[PDB]
């Protein structure tokens, strides 16, 4: 915790289901919440997880 | 659970395209913890010129 922050650590927000014990999930997209696909450009409903 | 189990065992054979009659066992050989998701895999072979 230095002055002005530390920000080298990541953690995934949206996912589509639940893990498995002691297996990972390093692969990182982009996560639809709705109806319309995201087409690879961050908008509405488009958020990196 | 991530861990790789392989068994094996060796012995010859004479004989022109079938599979023999008899009895035969496996033993574990060596076991590794690379725990990736696994659906597909392949193989590769050799040729002469």
């Amino acid at each position: 915790s230095k002055v002005g922050g530390n920000y080298n650590y990541l953690y995934r927000l949206f996912r589509k289901s639940n893990l498995k014990p002691f297996e990972r999930d390093i692969s990182t997209e982009i996560y639809q919440a709705g109806s319309t696909p995201c087409n690879g450009v961050e908008g509405f409903n488009c958020y990196f997880p | 659970d991530g861990y790789f189990k392989i068994y094996s065992k060796h012995t010859p054979i004479n004989l022109v395209r079938d599979l023999p009659q008899g009895f035969s066992a496996l033993e574990p050989l060596v076991d590794l913890p690379i725990g990736i998701n696994i659906t597909r895999f392949q193989t590769l072979l050799a040729l002469h010129r």
